[PDB]
RNA sequence: GCCCGGAUAGCUCAGGGUAGAGCAGGGGAUUGAAAAUCCCCGUGUCCUUGGUUCGAUUCCGAGUCCGGGCACCA
């Protein structure tokens, strides 16, 4: 089954019999103005966030909204 | 109400949903996003699939207008003898092989794109995409 | 790095470094060569560093001809030791190179590749050198 | 850095025509059920990356590293 490598990376279960280590991810939404977007994406890349979605709220003209699934630990 | 940007880009006849670059460039827009899908993946589907871009024009009251063509000479050669890469190490690698007229059909489709309305200069054309994936011209 | 597989004698006297080279003065196997302009005991570690440098430059393609061999053993007393008590121990091998000698040759390689690989390789040796290109004069030899 | 070598399974390891064994495990045999013993079975991206070959753990590079030599190191 499953349980949590708690406040002790040392106190694992035996990585002998192991198949899935799970990070906490998070639904991460970024309201940038204009195409700082270019900067933003490079940042979220090395933070290992998957790009799921982006949407322009037009009007003038900057405003872009980015949605990301990213490992919770990679913020903090 | 976005300006009149001249929309030269590089998209694919099939791979079509609002993941980038469908979004960033077509931000300055307001068009029916799933139309390069719809009309382009359907009306030019006889050839197969693959990459062809699209030339839209945005006008301020959210107006689209686009025309396109033919999957890339490196696709029309992937149906040929069964490839989906090149040959990694060509110049000597003769994986698939074609005849001087089994590579005369492939320009029946990409003919209206170069400047050669002669399917000799349009044969060695698509047969040049051969070498950079290694498929040969027999004897 | 090169050393003889066996020797009649372990230690040998220093000798003089006089004269132009006796032979090996014409490009004999490749298209370009590096020739010595001054005499020297070129050590094996030097030869190895010159070889590798050109190799690295030919990462895909090329033949390297090393036409000098370090057969002369090099002797050195242990440090902080008074004069006497016999001749030092062999601590390495050198090749005696006199001016005019062709030390390295490259083939199978564009002119630019050849004169760049030989230029680096010169920078590894304790002597001034000259890069040369197989001549009718080599063919006549 | 250097000379010798030495990185092959979760671990300790044997070794130019695709490499195994102990071991840990999981399961099984034995038992009333265990311990001990024994059987069975894997993912090896033969340490990483590039090249050499028709064929590389092997050969040529580079990278990081491990055990012994020198050397720096009140
Ligand atoms: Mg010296
Ligand atoms: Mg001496
Ligand atoms: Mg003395
Ligand atoms: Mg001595
Ligand atoms: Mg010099
Ligand atoms: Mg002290």
């Amino acid at each position: 089954g499953e349980e949590v490598e708690v406040h002790n990376p040392a106190d694992l279960p035996d990585p002998t019999r192991i198949e899935e280590i799970l990070e906490p991810y998070v639904k991460l939404t970024i309201f940038t103005p204009e195409e700082y977007v270019g900067s933003l994406m490079q940042l979220l890349q090395e933070k290992r966030g998957r790009l799921v979605n982006m949407n322009y709220l037009p009007g003038a003209q900057k405003r872009v909204e980015l949605v990301y699934e990213a490992p919770f630990a990679e913020i903090l | 109400k976005k300006v009149v940007a001249v929309v030269k880009l590089q998209l694919p006849a099939g791979k079509a949903t609002p993941a980038p670059p469908v979004g960033p460039a077509l931000g300055q827009h307001g068009a029916n996003i799933m139309e390069f899908v719809k009309a382009f993946n359907a009306a030019t589907a006889n050839m197969g699939d693959a990459i062809v871009p699209v030339e839209i024009t945005i006008y301020a009251d959210r107006s689209f207008t686009f025309v396109t063509k033919t999957p890339p000479a490196s696709y029309l050669i992937r149906k040929a003898a069964g490839l989906e890469k090149g040959a990694h190490k060509p110049g000597r690698e003769k994986v698939g092989r074609i005849t001087w007229e089994q590579v005369l059909e492939i320009a029946k489709q990409k003919m209206p794109d170069l400047n050669t309305t002669d399917l000799e200069a349009a044969a060695r054309m698509i047969a040049g995409s051969a070498r950079s994936m290694g498929v040969e011209v027999v004897g | 790095m090169l050393m003889p597989r066996r020797m009649k004698y372990r230690k040998q006297q220093r000798g003089r470094l006089k004269g132009a080279t006796k032979g090996g003065d014409y490009v004999a196997f490749g298209d370009y060569g590096l020739v010595a302009l001054e005499p020297a005991w070129i050590t094996a570690q030097q030869i190895e560093a010159a070889r590798v440098a050109m190799v690295r430059h030919f990462r895909r393609g090329g033949k390297i001809f090393i036409r000098i061999f370090p057969d002369k053993p090099y002797t050195k007393k242990p440090l902080e030791v008074r004069m006497g008590k016999g001749k030092g121990n062999v601590e390495g091998y050198v090749a005696v190179v006199k001016p005019g000698r062709v030390m390295f040759e490259v083939a199978g390689v564009t002119e630019e590749q050849a004169m760049e690989a030989l230029r680096i390789a010169g920078h590894k040796l304790p002597i001034k050198t000259k890069i040369v290109r197989r001549d009718a004069y080599d063919e006549a030899q």
